Formats: C-alpha cells, sequence, structure tokens
C-alpha cells in the first residue's frame, strides 16, 4: 500500500499562508513558508498543530523550500525556523535568499509599528535563520541525505521564482508554486520539461502589449504637455518592470525628463536586480554586453527635494506602504497636468505578475503528469479550471481546503539487473512478440534477473533436464526416422523450423529428441524426447502427434 | 608511390605505428591508378588485421579515396561489399556502411550497384548498434526509388531517437531525390510529433509539412468523433500546436512551415489568430515568445500567410501594429516590412493609422525610413488621416 | 569502453569516449603553441621585424625569417587542433566543454566537419570562451598578414629546420584562425547548464557537470549508466580561490577517471609568485619604469587585480595608473560582476549585502583601473608613463602586447612580467630577443599540483586512472624529481595523441523496471537470497529498458530426501544405487527415470498427461519455485 | 511473495507518524482548535 501523502495547511482553497506539507515515501517535506495576508488574530502563521505538539519539528520534517520571496509564500520563514525551532536544510534560489531578507525586515517594522509584538520575530532571528539556508541554482539536482532529490527549474513570478521538483525513488512530485507563462518585460516564462511526474501542485488565482502601449502613450502625452504623472506600485517586480519599459521607451524616444523612486527600498532592489541579471529575459541577457540596462541614465533621486515642479516629471510610489515620496498629485498638481495610475487623471493598469487560465492548462499539457494538485486561488475559480482540467485534459485533480489529507496511489517500479549477455541475445534474436524467460536472484535487496546458465558459479543452475518418453513401435534407421519425424512436424507445425540438422535428429523450438537405447525387454522400443519449460506446450503435443506412432 | 606502402605496412607494429602512419598518408591526394592500387592493399591489410579501431581507419580512408574526382568505382565496390558481409565490428560496419554511401552519392547513374546496396543496407538493417542502423537508413535514403518507403517508416518505432531521425529524414531525403510519398506515413509522423525527443519531433514536422503539401486535398477524419475535414487542414493544426512546445528550435521550424503553408481554410486562419480544436490562438502565442528569432519567424509567416489569404490580411493587421513597439529592433523592422508588403491592398482606420504614425519619433533611422516605405504603401480612409 | 586520444597537449585535452551505444567528445582543446614559431603581428608595422634577415637553408629565403639565430617563419600565425581525422566526428553525439581554455578549437570541429550533435557547456564558460574567441580573431583579422607559409612545412624540407621547428608536430594539420561567422555559428549549438545537473543522453547515458573550482564556469563531468560511472577531471583548484570549490564527493565510486589539465610546472606555489609579481611591479614603478603584463582577458586577471590593489592600498602605490587594454576588457569585468552565484562561498555572501563581488569595480570608481577597448580609443590620450598595463595576449604573438613590446622593449628601466604558464616564455621573448627590457617569469599557475591530485586519487579511490603520458614519465627539465609523478595501486595506463585505450570498465549490467502489476505475478521462494523465476516480455524504449506481463529450470536434488519426501505424501518402490554418470533414483509406478549428476538432473518420464501433471506438481511442491 | 516482503521492507523503514494524520476525519482534520 504505497502512498504519496499531501496536505496543505493554507493556501488550499484561499490566497495566502501558502504551506503545504507532503510526504512522498516514508520522509516529510514542507513545500513553503508564507504567512495570511489580512488575518492578524494568529492565523498570519501556519498552525503547526497538525505535526507538532509541544515538540521539535526536525525529527519529522526533512527539508523546506520556498518558492520565491513572496510574504505570502515565504514570510512565515523566521518565526517557524527559530521561534518554534526548526534547525534542518532549508532550500531557495540564490535572489530569493538576497531578495526576502530586506522585504521581511520592512514587514517586521510594519507590524512592529502596527505593534504586533506579542507572537512576532526580531532581526537577529532574520540573521540566525538566515545562516541555516542552503541556496539552490537553477536546474540543480540537490540530493540531501541518500535518496531524496530536489530540482529547482524556472517560475517567472519574480526574480528568482522557481518550480519544485522533488523526488524520491522513482516517484516525483513537482510543486509550479507561483509562475506565469505570459512573460514580462524582465523575465522569461516559465519553463519546465516533459517530467511526467505523478502529482502536480499548481497554482490557481484567475493584450499585454496593448495595455503596455497604452501605458505608455497616456505617459507620453502628459509629460508632452506637461502632466506630472505618478505610479503608486507595491510589487517590487511590478515596480522594476515599469522601470525598464519607461527606460526603453525614452531611449527609443530620446528624451530626458527624470524618473524618481525609493531612495530606501528602490534601491537595494535595483542593485540585487542589476547583480542577478542571468535569471532575466534573453534579450536582457543578450544586450547586456553592449551596456547595463539596471544603470538606467534616469537614476534621479527621490524628487529635487519634492520641488520640482508640477511639469514634465517622472516619479514612482506605492499604495497605503513603504515606497516612494508620491509629492506629485496633491503637493504639487492639483489641476489637469496629473496623471496617477494605482492598480489629474485617474487611472488603474492591470499588470499580469500572476498566471491565467490558458498558461496553466499550457504548463499542465507540457509537464504531462499523472495527477493533478490545485492550491492558491478562489474556491470557484478552482472550480473553473478542475472542471476544465477533467473535460479537456482527462486527468484526475483534487482540490483541497485547509487540513485537507489529499492522498494518492502510487506505483514504484523496482530496479532490478540484467545480464547484458542475455540482453544483447534477446534484442538480437527477437529483432527478425516472443517472450523473454529468465531467472532472478533476489538477494539481501539486491537482484539480479540473468539466464539460467549465468546462475552456475553461484551455487546455482544445478540442471534440472526433463524427458518424455514416446512410444514407437517401428525399428528403422535412425536417420530416416529423424528425417520422416522432422517432415511430418513442419507439415503439422506451421513453419516453427525447416532445416537439415546436421546429426540426423529432432528439435522443434528448444526441445531434444533421443533415440535411446530400449528397455530390457526385447519387445519394446520407446523414442525419448527432452525439453524444457519453455517449450513443453509445444513437446506434448509434439509426442501427442508421435503417440500414433510412424507406419509400422 | 605504392610499393612504399607495400614494404612498410606489413613490416609495421600493429597497435598504433600503423594507425598514425594511417592517418598521415590521409592528408595527400592520390590519383587513380594509385587509388586502384592503394585500394588494392588496403582490402589485403584489412583481411589479415583483427583489431576494430585499425580497421575503422582503413575504412574511413577507403572512404576518402572514393571521394576523389576521377575513376570508377563500382570494381573495387564489388570485393568492398563482399567483405562487408562478414565484417562483425559495429564500429567498422557503420563505418563500411559510410564509404558505401559515398560511393552512390560517387555514381548514382549505374542502377546495378544501386539495388546492390539497397540489398546490403536492408540486409544488415537488423542490426543492434544504432549507428548501423543510422548508416543503412541514409542508404535508403540517398539511394532507391521506383518499396523503400515501407521499410523506412518500419523502422519510425525504433526505439532510439537517432534511428527515429535518421528514418525521417531519409524520407524528406527521399521526397527531395523526387518520389511521390504516401498519404499512410501521416499517421506515423503525427505519432512521432506527439512526445519525442526534440530532434524527432523537429524532422517529424518537416514530415508532416512534406506529405500535407503532397496530399493537401485529401480526407481524412476525426480519430474521436466523425466530421470529415480536408488533410491539409488537420496538418496545419497538428502544426500549430507545436507553437507552444518547450524546444524554441522546434518552434522556428513549425512557424517556417506554418508560412509555406498556403491552402488552408481561412476558417481556420481566423481561429487560429483569434484570442478572445488545438488550433486555437497560435500566432498569437508566436508573437508573445521570448526569442526574437521564434517571433520574426512567426511574422514573417503572417507575412507569406496573408500574401496567399487577401481576406485574412484583415485580423492581423492590429497585432502587427503591437509589433512596433516591440524590443528587438529586428522584429519591428520586420514588422514593419511584413506590413508594407500586406498593407498594399486594404485600409487602415484612424486609431491603427495613428498608432503607425506615432513611432515615427523613433530615433533608429532605419525603422524609420522603413516605416516611410510602409507609408509609400499604405491606404488611408479619411481626409483627417492624411 | 573505448577512448581516443585526438590532443596529446595535457592542459588543452579532446578526447572522445565511446560509451554503451553513446560517443561523447570531452572538451575541445585548441593547441595554441603552435603559433611561437611564427613571427608575431605588429599592430603598426615595425622596420625591426619588416628589416629581419631571411634565412639561407641552401639557396625560400623569403618565407622564414631569423631572429637572434632563431628561425621564425613570416606568416599569419596557425594554431594545431585535435586530430580529427582519426574519428569521423559526424558519429559523435555531444561535446562536454570543461572550461573556457578547452571551449576553443570548437568552431573547428562544429563547422569543418560535418558534425551535427549538441554541445553541453556552462554559462560562464560559455561567455568567457564567447569573449575569448572574439578577442582572439580580432587579434588575427585587424592587420591580416597573407598566408604564405606553406613549403616550409614539408617533411625532408621541415628536417633540415632548427630545434625550435624541427619539433613541430603535424604541421600540415595547422589551420588559421577560424572567422566571427564560424565562431558565432558553432556558440549557436550550445546548450547552457548547471553545475550538478543530470543530463540525460538519449537515456543510455547520463552527465553531470561538477564545480571545478579552477575558474568560474570551470567545471568536471561524470557521465554515468546506472552500474558504469566515468568521471572526468579537468583542470580544478583546491586552493583558495574566488570560484565555486571543488566538488570531490560527486567524484566517488568511479569506474575509471580521465584525468587532465594539472599544473604547468607544479614546482611553484602560486601564492609566493603573487608577491613576487607585486613586489617586482612595485620596484619597478618607483624606479620609474612601465610594468607590462601579457594576460588572458578573463583567466587569472581578477585575482591578481585583487592582490595587486590589495598591495598598492597598503604600500601607497596608488599614483601609478593600471591599464587594461583589450577589445573585451569592459565585457568580462561586467561578466565576472554578474556572476556571483558561480563564485564561492564569501562572495555570494557579500552580494547577499549590496556590494559587487569582484572589487574592480570598486578599482574603476576609485579611478585606478583604466581599462580601453584599444591603443588608439582613447587609451592613447589618457595615458601617462610609469604606469601597469594588462594586455593583449600571452603568446606575444599577437595584441597589443605586441606592440607594448616592440615600444618598451629598447629601455632597461621597464620590466614585461609573465603569468601564464601554458606558454613557454623563453619562446615568447625569442622573436624580440636582443633586447635589454627585463622578463620576469613567475607564473601563477593555480591547477591541481601532483600533491594534491595525489590526496584527491587516495579520497576518491577510482578503479583505473587515465591520464596523458607526459603525467606517467617525468618531466624533461626535471627528469629526476619522482614526486612530480601520479602513482597508485592501478598503474593509471597513459595516452599520446592518436592513441586509442581499450578499457576494462565493460561491465554487463543494465538497470530495468518492473511495476507491480507483474512483480505481483511472480513467486519466489527464498532458501536463505530469494529463489524466483519470471518469464515475461521485454519492451524497450528510449534505451529504456521495461518488464510487462505477457520458467527455467533449475534444482538440486539429492536421492535421499527425494526418497523420503515421496514416502511421506505417498508413493511406492523408488530406489536409491549408484552407477556410471551419476546417482540416479528410479521411480517404477509408470516408468519414471531420473538420474542427478552434478550440475544437472536428468529425468525421464513418459507423455502420460496426468501422471506429467502430478509429477510436475508434487516436484515444484517439493523444489522451490524456480 | 517478493512485493509482500519488498514493501514490508520499506513500510517498516518509516520512522514517525504526526499529531494531524492520526486524528484526521474524512482525510481532513481542524485547525486553530485552542480557541
Ligand atoms: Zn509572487
Ligand atoms: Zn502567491
Amino acid at each position: 500500500m504505497p502512498e504519496i501523502r499531501v496536505t496543505p495547511l493554507g493556501a488550499g482553497q484561499d490566497v495566502g499562508r501558502s504551506c503545504i506539507l507532503v510526504s512522498i515515501a516514508g520522509k516529510n517535506v514542507m513545500l513553503d513558508c508564507g504567512m495570511h495576508m489580512g488575518f492578524n488574530d494568529d492565523r498570519r502563521f501556519p498552525d503547526f498543530s497538525y505535526i507538532t505538539q509541544n515538540g521539535r519539528l526536525t525529527d519529522f520534517l526533512d527539508c523546506v523550500i520556498i518558492s520565491h520571496f513572496h510574504l505570502d509564500h515565504c514570510g512565515a520563514l523566521p518565526y517557524f525556523s527559530e521561534m518554534v525551532g526548526y534547525d534542518g536544510p532549508i532550500y531557495m534560489t540564490h535572489p530569493t535568499q538576497a531578495i526576502c531578507p530586506i522585504l521581511l525586515e520592512d514587514y517586521r517594522k510594519i507590524a512592529v509599528d502596527k505593534k504586533g509584538e506579542a507572537n512576532f520575530f526580531t532581526s537577529q532571528m532574520i540573521k540566525d535563520c538566515m545562516k541555516k539556508v542552503v541556496a539552490v541554482h537553477l536546474h540543480q539536482t540537490v540530493q540531501v541525505d541518500d535518496e531524496l532529490e530536489i530540482k529547482a527549474y524556472y517560475a517567472g513570478h519574480v526574480l528568482g521564482a522557481a518550480m519544485f521538483q522533488i523526488k524520491v525513488g522513482s516517484e516525483s512530485v513537482v510543486y509550479t508554486g507561483d509562475y506565469n507563462m505570459t512573460p514580462d518585460r524582465h523575465l522569461g516564462a516559465a519553463w519546465i520539461d516533459k517530467c511526467r511526474p505523478n502529482l502536480l501542485i499548481t497554482q490557481s488565482t484567475y493584450s499585454k502589449r496593448c495595455r503596455e502601449r497604452d501605458f505608455l502613450k497616456k505617459v507620453h502625452e502628459t509629460v508632452e504637455r506637461g502632466g506630472k504623472v505618478l505610479i503608486p506600485v507595491f510589487a517590487l517586480g511590478r515596480a522594476q518592470e515599469l522601470c525598464i519599459l519607461l527606460e526603453t521607451f525614452w531611449e527609443r524616444m530620446n528624451l530626458k525628463v527624470p524618473i524618481y523612486f525609493s531612495t530606501g527600498l528602490t534601491e537595494k532592489a535595483n542593485h540585487y536586480y542589476k547583480l542577478f541579471i542571468p535569471w532575466t529575459n534573453q534579450k536582457i541577457r543578450k544586450t547586456f554586453v553592449q551596456r547595463n540596462m539596471f544603470e538606467f541614465k534616469h537614476i534621479k533621486a527621490f524628487d529635487r527635494a519634492f520641488a520640482d515642479n508640477p511639469g514634465p516629471m517622472v516619479v514612482f510610489a506605492t499604495p497605503g506602504h513603504a515606497g516612494q515620496s508620491l509629492q506629485i498629485f496633491r503637493k504639487w498638481a492639483g489641476n489637469e497636468k496629473n496623471m496617477v495610475i494605482m492598480p489629474m487623471q485617474v487611472e488603474y493598469m492591470s499588470f499580469s505578475a500572476h498566471a491565467d487560465a490558458k498558461g496553466i492548462m499550457q504548463l499542465v499539457g507540457q509537464a504531462e503528469p499523472e495527477s493533478v494538485l490545485l492550491v492558491h486561488g478562489e474556491a470557484k475559480k478552482m472550480e473553473f479550471l478542475k472542471q476544465k482540467i477533467e473535460q479537456e485534459l482527462r486527468v484526475n485533480c483534487y482540490m483541497p481546503a485547509n487540513g485537507e489529507t489529499v492522498t494518492l496511489p502510487t506505483s514504484p517500479s523496482i530496479p532490478v539487473g540484467i545480464s547484458l549477455g542475455l540482453l544483447k541475445r534477446e534484442m538480437a534474436q527477437g529483432l527478425l512478440p516472443r517472450l523473454l524467460h529468465g531467472t532472478l536472484i533476489m538477494k539481501d535487496s539486491n537482484f539480479r534477473l540473468v539466464s539460467s546458465e549465468q546462475a552456475l558459479k553461484e551455487l546455482a543452475e544445478h540442471q534440472l533436464r526433463f524427458t518424455c518418453r514416446v512410444h514407437l513401435h517401428d525399428t528403422r534407421k535412425e536417420q530416416e526416422t529423424a528425417l520422416r519425424v522432422y517432415s511430418h512436424l513442419k507439415s503439422v507445425l506451421k513453419d516453427h523450423c525447416v532445416q537439415h540438422l546436421p546429426d540426423g535428429s529432432v528439435t522443434v523450438e528448444s526441445v531434444l529428441l533421443q533415440a535411446a537405447a530400449p528397455s530390457e525387454d526385447p519387445g519394446t522400443k520407446v523414442l525419448l524426447v527432452s525439453w524444457t519449460y519453455q517449450d513443453e506446450e509445444l513437446g506434448s503435443f509434439l509426442t501427442s502427434l508421435l503417440k500414433k506412432g510412424l507406419p509400422q | 608511390k605504392s610499393a612504399a606502402l607495400h614494404i612498410d605496412l606489413c613490416k609495421a607494429t600493429s597497435p598504433a605505428d600503423a594507425l598514425q602512419y594511417l592517418l598521415q598518408f590521409a592528408r595527400k591526394p592520390v590519383e587513380a591508378e594509385s587509388v586502384e592500387g592503394v585500394v588494392r592493399i588496403l582490402l589485403e591489410h584489412y583481411y589479415k588485421e583483427n583489431d576494430p579501431s585499425v580497421r575503422l581507419k582503413i575504412a574511413s580512408l577507403l572512404g576518402l579515396l572514393s571521394k576523389t574526382a576521377g575513376f570508377s568505382p563500382d570494381c573495387i565496390m564489388d570485393d568492398a561489399i563482399n567483405i562487408l558481409q562478414n565484417e562483425k565490428s559495429h564500429q567498422v560496419l557503420a563505418q563500411l556502411l559510410d564509404t558505401l554511401l559515398a560511393i552512390g552519392t560517387k555514381l548514382p547513374e549505374n542502377q546495378a550497384i544501386q539495388m546492390r546496396l539497397v540489398d546490403v543496407a536492408c540486409k544488415h538493417l537488423t542490426d543492434t548498434s544504432h549507428g548501423v542502423r543510422n548508416k543503412c537508413l541514409q542508404l535508403l535514403g540517398n539511394l532507391g526509388s521506383l518499396d523503400v518507403q515501407k521499410i523506412i517508416g518500419d523502422y519510425f518505432s525504433d526505439q532510439d531517437p537517432r534511428v527515429r531521425t535518421a528514418a525521417i529524414k531519409a524520407m524528406l531525403q527521399l521526397h527531395e531525390r523526387g518520389l511521390k510519398l504516401h498519404q499512410t506515413i501521416y499517421n506515423q509522423a503525427c505519432k512521432l510529433l506527439s512526445d519525442d525527443y526534440e530532434q524527432v519531433r523537429s524532422a517529424a514536422v518537416q514530415l508532416i509539412w512534406v506529405v500535407s503539401q503532397l496530399y493537401p486535398e485529401s480526407i481524412v477524419p476525426i480519430p474521436s468523433s466523425n466530421e470529415e475535414i480536408r488533410l491539409v487542414d488537420d496538418a496545419f493544426g497538428k502544426i500549430c500546436h507545436m507553437v507552444s512546445d518547450g524546444s524554441w528550435v522546434v518552434r522556428v521550424q513549425a512557424a517556417k512551415l506554418l508560412g509555406s503553408m498556403e491552402q488552408v481554410s481561412s476558417h481556420f486562419l481566423e481561429q487560429t489568430l483569434d484570442k478572445k480544436s488545438g488550433a486555437c490562438g497560435a500566432f498569437v502565442h508566436g508573437l508573445e515568445d521570448e526569442m526574437y528569432e521564434v517571433r520574426i519567424a512567426a511574422v514573417e509567416a503572417l507575412c507569406m500567410l496573408a500574401q496567399s489569404s487577401p481576406s485574412f490580411a484583415e485580423k492581423c493587421l492590429d497585432f502587427l501594429v503591437d509589433m512596433f513597439n516591440d524590443e528587438i529592433e529586428e522584429v519591428r523592422l520586420q514588422s514593419i516590412h511584413t506590413m508594407r508588403k500586406i498593407s498594399n491592398n486594404i485600409t487602415l482606420r484612424e486609431d491603427q493609422l495613428d498608432t503607425v504614425l506615432a513611432v515615427l519619433e523613433d530615433s533608429s533611422r532605419d525603422i524609420r525610413e522603413a516605416l516611410h516605405e510602409l507609408l509609400c504603401c499604405t491606404n488611408v480612409s479619411t481626409k483627417e488621416g492624411i | 569502453m573505448k577512448l581516443y586520444c585526438l590532443s596529446g597537449h595535457p592542459t588543452l585535452p579532446c578526447n572522445v569516449l565511446k560509451f554503451k551505444s553513446t560517443t561523447i567528445m570531452l572538451d575541445c582543446g585548441l593547441d595554441m603553441t603552435s603559433t611561437l614559431n611564427f613571427l608575431p603581428l605588429p599592430l603598426v608595422q615595425s622596420p625591426r621585424l619588416s628589416n629581419l634577415p631571411g634565412w639561407s637553408l641552401k639557396d625560400l629565403d623569403k618565407e622564414l625569417k631569423e631572429c637572434s639565430g632563431h628561425v621564425f617563419v613570416d606568416s599569419v600565425p596557425e594554431f594545431c587542433l585535435p586530430e580529427t581525422e582519426l574519428i569521423d566526428l559526424s558519429t559523435v553525439d555531444v561535446i562536454l566543454i570543461s572550461n573556457y581554455h578547452c571551449m576553443m578549437a570548437l568552431p573547428y570541429i562544429t563547422e569543418h566537419t560535418g558534425f551535427t550533435g549538441t554541445v553541453y557547456a556552462t554559462e560562464p564558460t560559455v561567455q568567457i570562451g564567447r569573449l575569448l574567441m572574439e578577442e582572439l580573431v580580432n587579434f588575427i583579422e585587424r592587420v591580416p598578414k597573407a598566408q604564405s607559409a606553406s613549403l616550409w612545412k614539408n617533411k625532408d624540407i621541415q628536417r633540415l629546420l632548427p630545434s625550435p621547428l624541427k619539433d613541430a608536430v603535424e604541421v600540415s594539420t595547422w589551420r588559421r584562425c577560424y572567422t566571427m561567422q564560424e565562431v558565432n555559428s558553432a556558440l549557436s549549438k550550445i546548450q547552457l547548464v548547471g553545475y550538478s545537473q543530470k543530463i540525460e543522453l538519449f537515456g543510455a547515458v547520463q552527465v553531470t557537470p561538477l564545480s571545478s573550482g579552477y575558474a568560474l564556469g570551470s567545471s568536471n563531468w561524470i557521465i554515468q549508466s546506472h552500474y558504469e560511472k566515468v568521471s572526468y577531471v579537468s583542470g580544478s583548484s583546491l586552493l583558495t580561490t574566488h570560484p565555486q570549490p571543488m566538488d570531490q564527493a560527486s567524484l566517488k565510486n568511479s569506474d575509471v577517471l580521465v584525468l587532465t589539465g594539472l599544473t604547468q610546472i607544479p614546482t611553484a606555489n602560486p601564492d609566493g609568485m603573487v608577491g613576487e609579481f607585486c613586489s617586482n611591479l612595485a620596484l619597478t614603478v618607483r624606479n620609474g619604469g612601465n610594468v607590462l603584463v601579457p594576460c588572458y582577458p578573463s583567466g587569472v586577471i581578477y585575482d591578481l587585480l585583487e592582490c595587486l590593489y590589495q598591495y598598492i592600498d597598503s604600500a601607497g602605490l596608488s599614483s601609478v595608473p593600471l591599464y587594461f587594454i583589450s577589445p573585451v576588457a569592459n565585457s568580462s569585468l561586467e561578466f565576472s560582476q554578474i556572476f556571483a552565484e558561480w563564485l564561492c562561498h564569501n562572495k555570494q555572501s557579500k552580494v547577499y549585502l549590496p556590494e559587487p563581488p569582484f572589487p574592480h569595480a570598486e578599482l574603476i570608481q576609485t579611478n585606478k583601473l583604466k581599462h580601453y577597448p584599444s591603443i588608439h580609443g582613447d587609451f592613447s590620450n589618457d595615458f601617462r608613463q610609469p604606469c601597469v598595463v594588462f594586455t593583449g595576449h600571452p603568446s606575444l604573438r599577437f595584441g597589443d602586447v605586441v606592440h607594448f613590446m616592440e615600444l618598451w622593449g629598447k629601455s632597461s628601466l621597464n620590466t614585461v612580467i609573465f603569468t601564464e604558464p601554458d606558454f613557454s616564455y623563453l619562446e615568447a621573448l625569442a622573436p624580440y630577443q636582443p633586447l635589454a627590457m627585463k622578463c620576469i617569469y613567475c607564473p601563477i599557475d593555480t591547477r591541481l599540483n601532483f600533491i594534491q591530485v595525489s590526496k584527491l586519487l587516495k579520497e576518491v579511490q577510482p578503479l583505473h586512472v587515465v591520464c596523458p603520458e607526459q603525467y606517467t614519465q617525468p618531466p624533461p627539465a626535471q627528469s629526476h624529481r619522482m614526486d612530480l609523478m601520479i602513482d597508485c595501486q592501478p598503474p593509471a595506463m597513459s595516452y599520446r595523441r592518436a592513441e586509442v585505450l581499450a578499457l576494462p570498465f565493460k561491465r554487463r549490467y543494465e538497470k530495468i523496471e518492473i511495476m507491480p502489476e507483474l512483480a505481483d505475478s511472480l513467486v519466489p521462494m527464498e532458501i536463505k537470497i530469494s529463489l524466483a523465476t519470471v518469464s515475461a516480455v521485454l519492451h524497450t524504449k528510449d534505451n529504456k529498458h521495461l518488464l510487462q506481463p505477457p520458467p527455467l529450470l533449475s534444482g538440486s536434488i539429492p536421492v535421499e530426501q527425494f526418497v523420503q519426501t515421496l514416502e511421506k505424501h505417498g508413493f511406492s518402490d523408488i530406489k536409491v544405487e549408484d552407477t556410471a554418470k551419476g546417482h540416479i533414483v528410479l521411480l517404477q509406478e509408470a516408468e519414471t527415470l531420473i538420474q542427478i549428476e552434478e550440475d544437472s538432473t536428468h529425468i525421464i518420464c513418459d507423455n502420460d498427461e496426468m501422471l506429467r501433471v502430478r509429477l510436475r506438481d508434487l516436484v515444484l511442491k517439493f523444489l522451490q519455485k524456480f | 511473495s517478493l512485493w509482500s516482503n519488498r514493501i514490508n521492507t520499506a513500510n517498516s523503514r518509516k520512522h514517525q507518524e504526526f499529531a494531524g494524520r492520526l486524528n484526521s476525519v474524512n482525510n481532513r482534520a481542524e485547525l486553530y482548535q485552542h480557541l
């Protein structure tokens, strides 16, 4: 009764606090350590009452993985690590390990300004936990102890976003954390080969260049007239994408309006983004030799000390959070010459940071899994895509709620050995739909399926030679009898063996016929027929055919 | 000079000195009578020798010697295949088949050698080593013509993907040599297009395009339902589904064959160009890809497809307009070229027109003059447009 | 099982290994020492080389130009290739590139041979190799000197030539530099890989690169078939170097070990010669002269800049400038910056904080280092005399280093400092030999020395070692220092150029899977090992073997227990007797005879179907299912 | 009996369960029960 046992503690039917426990074969693997944005009455952190009650966690959990630096996918890392006391391996990509600490520290600043201070962590715990992590490269197989392997692919949600493939034995489960096959300006699309896993975990929370053109047209018109734009953006990925898009648009148009950003946070994010270029678009990688795209000339300060006039200046901001000075619309402006893009011109632009239904369908078709598991989104939309997967892709799926154990049957394959001589003979004899008869020496957890003759040294091929006697009353010549029996069998048996034997005998398939010496009775003559279990089904019919006997 | 070889090689050592000297000989050309002398003595030493690597070198330079310009190779080819039959080493067998392929390329006129080599290729086609089968399949593709088709198609199901790729390329080589193919191999192509080894899929999509061009009006029913449909349109659907494949080189190939095919009903073109069976929204995926090579290939396919079908051109105009804001300037230049080619007979509306004109402020003077060249061929609706 | 050794160069090895049903060519090293016999390529033609006298063999005099009694051919430099004609390159399937030093000669193999397979290399290897081929081509075709030296290559004509040209090997195979079209075309055929990534090769073979530690991107390859692991240790380093350190753990339990790329001149500690290099340039610049350092654009220059930038701040040499003139200087520096994740632990720890890994970004920000794409771009105007200049090629046969040697060669206050060991330094200064400018031979090789490789080998414990023959005979300059030898319990078989090695690692097992549907259809019975038999059907796809549902005879029956068990179940008249050809047990109930010899048991019976059924059932009941 | 002994050896090598699995009902268990 082997199984893959999976339980989402969070994000099973909601968005937020990705935390899915996985048991594939004996080992237990924890998939994400997000936190639930919204409620703060101790549901801000995962309920580890599922696995431990007044005890240590590392006794059960073999690994911890992080999809990317998102708070809803990695925010509960320090509390669970140090506050609850996890002291085992943690695996996340290098840009995620670089971006996560400062973002999590900023969220800790937010919490202590809201003054949680009752079940929360401090900076020193973050500094302690971050020494406990083991980073993972892209497309790198990480054998942890002896049999569990972890491979991380590309996701495209943010810089350093990855989808993981957890392997033990021949059984694998692919956790597509958060991705989007609609690639952005600064990142590529998620790619994973035809891994054909036994379980696929996917997120389901739901004219891009036309939207970009409309955005750039609004920006161009406002800076031409003199509108002072404003972009209250929270996401660092979205902020960097807007930055590179504005930079390339202005480079094409060759105008010299300034662009602003946060002095504190965006500076660190830009530094890390410049450092981690190979994770980005192929355009960015190819154009990196000529110049640096993230060393854009429009790298001005937060403002001209908030006095740069409401004219064609461009800036960056955040919504109601730790962003930059939105000293544009109210401090300056107050009239038509202003345009604020919050997802006196009011506008809201929608950027595809997360995936859509068609991208999920494409991913599942590309991976070709045995089963699908859905997490991280609105339950109505989960039902919608579950119906779509069951209809189109005819593959079973599960939709779990929090604390629901989705458990799946498995079909492990037993790796054993062959003798290359037997295999070579089987291929050579078969390619010009028969069987392969072999014998396996199942030793102490080490198997070896060889031919029978190979067992002679390990004695144990002590042969069991059979022989069935046939009562024939004829006393004719041996060669004549053998030739007549061969002709009679080639007449009866439909083209088994048509051949003139050297010794004047008979053999069809792998039987052996011998005109042995008769018994002590002078009035009894007997023919003997030896064979093996492989050919006994034809040997019995051969002996029954010769039971009538040659013409006496 | 060949008597020097006649002395030194038989009076040399077996493992490496013979091999090094043999390698030295390969760097000088030979005259045809001396070519006959050398193939004779090398056949003699091939008889006497037992090492595999030395025989491999013997065969490979025998192939280099047959490549020489003026001589008749059939007479030595007879004895060459005579010893090929009893040869056992797999690497040497593949190398020998390379040489006999070189002779087949050398002398494609005499039919006698042609049937002979086809017979020896089919004789050794049951070989276990994949390289020998690769060379057998190349030999079948290069030489044959009007029984080869069913023989090669039987190897379409071979376990080794290299063998499958060679089989497909052999059929492509046969079609290139000018043979009318078969409608049956469409199914086998479709099978191989479903989950293979990238190279196999690339060659297979080439083959399915070839047979689609060969039998465009033929009828093939849906596997599940019962609705008839012309063959070229399902071939279009099968190729279109490969635009979403994870190998970008196969995507480029599929885009080029999409551009090639032209007898597709406009129904499926509208289906594949509309965003909001498996051939819905393929071109939008190609244009929204990350490899600029794929996007260039896709937009060229759009140019050729719109050129073939004038009514199709109306639906792709807006998509081309977006491509004038592309990141790679070669993609923008190519989209401008496509627009100039296809906007010849059709009309722009006001928003499309001004969006076309708004990119004139771009600094790249090359795309500016290209856009000018477009404007020489564009058509305006209203005087306010002018 | 068979190894074809195309190139005999110890540190630039091209090896074609045919493993199972595949064949992989490990590394593609361009033997670049051939260019030393050629005259250099000055950027501006100098009277010194132009007025060089020809060497009168016996009369062809224009073909050879002689300097200081040393004869050099007057033509474009040409590069020695791996022995391509030994094996048909169409048959090879995969190329594995360890480091960017072995990256060269890839255009030769990929375009000029009909090769169609794929190439696997790490991302920094590909980028740094691209820069290296780019700058080498830009150096060769910058001032194209006409190809004319071909008559000197003839055999007897070559015999009369002196010692620098006498020892040239495979001279006819030497080829001119590939064009940039070949470089761009060849590099399109590469799949980027990552460290510790299992890349399947048609199923039959899996290849995994491992961090080598010698240089960023450099990798060591391991080839597996689940029973025959084959390692390939190219150039590696155990020292405190900035790239990701050696991963010896993944190299363990290796059937064979193709070992290459050990240290040239292994007698030298690298750090001591780093100190010597810094001190020598320091005393030179303090004297007033100028320091010229022929270096590769990316190989050893980064750590050299690190040590030098520590030294000048420590010693107050900040006044002098640092010039790094190369066509790919800016690209090499930026590539070094952006490859932080490929570095060791300290550097990636530094980039976890908002700081670039390498310090030459700070050198540029402090405006000490001043890189340029060429002499004439802006270095022709921003150059002040007492200076240190890292440029050109270490071969000294092309690049800006040639012009600099022709410039500062006359004086004695200046000095050239060599770092790259793969070129014989006395051969590099040979075409500029009557010069008063001080030359320092302080190589900074960081490859695995013989004591480190001995410790490594004793830890990993491979069953066999395959090494160039240069590692089995002591180096000719030493010829008596046996510490520069590799030894083990096996004799560690060697190879020369164009040699084939047959290996004994041809173990005869292959893995195969059985699903529970067929597992439940088998009947074992252990007798302490489990004795079981299966007759199933084999289907193989993509070199992976599978068994699906659609026996054999083996057993040792003693006579006495046979008789006792037959009596226990209930039977009559079973004999025990010892005749010729074995002990024979007789069953005269229905004329059944059974002979028990050694290694075989002959059983004679009749065609009575129910008698045979009963006998088979009873014997398979007593004899365990087998 | 090779399936049985191998599956028994594989299952017996498993080390320890946890609170949620044994106390789950209808393949589900409640969280934040302290309230
Ligand atoms: Zn995210
Ligand atoms: Zn999320």
